[PDB]
DNA sequence: GATCTGGCCTGTCTTACACAGTGGTAGTACTCCACTGTCTGGCTGTACAAAAACCCTGCAG
DNA sequence: CTGCAGGGTTTTTGTACAGCCAGACAGTGGAGTACTACCACTGTGTAAGACAGGCCAGATC
């Protein structure tokens, strides 16, 4: 919420705990499993009824946006 | 001294360079060396790029380094 | 009149940093154990200075010419 | 070429009238340059009038032996 | 006399290469989970002295 | 006036029975958690080398 850098928030996690520091911040390490929680593919669920041409698999997050665009050059790239 | 000075200044050997010229004066001596410069004292430009690519060639079998333009300092270390 | 620049009276950005480094010189005296009531005096500071100039410089929402290109940043140590 | 004529011509002069070399580069200054162009893209004022003022206060400031001798990093 | 063309410089552009950063990852090393006893030093109910700097007061000058 | 010393005088200071419990010392078996350097990637500045074309010398027109 305030647009800092990983780099950043390391040196000032550093910084911090040298002064007075029982650990305050958490280490950066433990954000990059802590936001599992928060984005998207983490809560299972279903429908009914299943739902029609789109895959029953849930636990899956970020996708790249083409959807399987065939590769092949000469085609429409 | 053909502009008056105006600021004192005691100047030293610039540290950062240093190397430079030496470098690319090792490099025109193995350019000339595969070459025989004191036995045909003045060649032209063919056999000058000749000698840098066998040379750079040579370099990148046996010390695994490619060939550059300009000499940065690692390059010249 | 219309280059633009900042800059301090040197004089006192010199009282600023020598009085930062009262603590590191106190405490040399410390070491070196030489009384205090008696090295008030004989002092020496040796002042090394710098300038160069930063080419073009790129910047953010300068579509036009502001200006916002060359800087010379003189400066000591 | 200038620079063979440097190295051979003088070292010892110098660093029996100085005592080094390394030690009166200005190298430092062309790492300081990365900092500025930093500080100029993350506090400006948005006004060259007030833009090299605000930049120097925070250099001076990035540059006290007193505020890295608060960054321990232990 | 008045002008052509190589020999040479340098001012200008350009092009490879370097740093600069950032989130992700791997490799590493320094902090405790819990068991169990067990020693050390600073808290608590009054009493006795020991030091200490100002204040009075004697008496010396 | 002054300096100096018996005691005052109040404050400060340590030593003193007497019981209690916080806080630490070892170590165990290695997890594990914090740390520190790759690492893939291009944007930005940089400055060596093209180079051309402009100019002087050679020699000419
Ligand atoms: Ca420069
Ligand atoms: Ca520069």
């Amino acid at each position: 919420n305030t647009f800092l850098s990983c780099s950043q928030y390391h040196k000032m996690y550093r910084t911090v705990k040298a002064t007075s520091g029982r650990q305050i911040f958490q280490p950066l390490h433990t954000l990059r499993n802590a936001e599992k929680e928060l984005l998207p593919g983490f809560h299972q669920f279903e429908w009914q009824p299943a739902l029609k041409n789109v895959s029953t698999s849930w636990d899956v997050g970020i996708i790249d946006g083409l959807s399987g665009w065939t590769v092949s050059v000469d085609d429409v790239p | 001294v053909s502009a008056k000075p105006f600021m004192e200044t005691q100047p030293t050997l610039d540290a950062l360079h240093c190397d430079i010229g030496n470098a690319t004066e090792f490099y025109k001596i193995f350019q000339d060396e595969i070459g025989e410069v004191y036995q045909k004292p003045n060649p032209s430009r063919e056999e000058r790029r000749r000698w840098r690519s066998t040379l750079d060639k040579q370099l990148r079998k046996k010390m695994k380094l490619k060939p550059v333009m300009r000499m940065n300092g690692n390059y010249a270390r | 009149a219309d280059t633009i620049s900042r800059r301090f009276r040197y004089d006192v950005a010199l009282v600023s940093a020598l009085k930062d480094l009262e603590e590191d010189i106190m405490e040399g005296l410390r070491e070196r154990a030489l009384d205090d009531s008696m090295c008030t005096s004989g002092f020496t500071v040796v002042v090394k200075e710098s300038c160069d100039g930063m080419g073009d410089v790129s910047e953010k929402h300068g579509s036009g010419p502001a200006v916002p290109e060359k800087a010379v940043r003189f400066s000591f140590t | 070429t200038n620079y063979l004529h440097k190295t051979l011509a003088h070292v010892p002069e110098i660093v029996e009238r100085d005592g080094s070399i390394g030690a009166w580069a200005s190298e430092g200054n062309e790492s300081g340059n990365k900092l500025f162009r930093r500080f100029r893209k993350m506090n400006a004022r948005q006004s060259k009038t007030f833009e090299l003022e605000d930049i120097l206060k925070h250099h001076w400031l990035y540059t006290s032996k007193y505020l890295q001798k608060f960054m321990e990093a232990h």
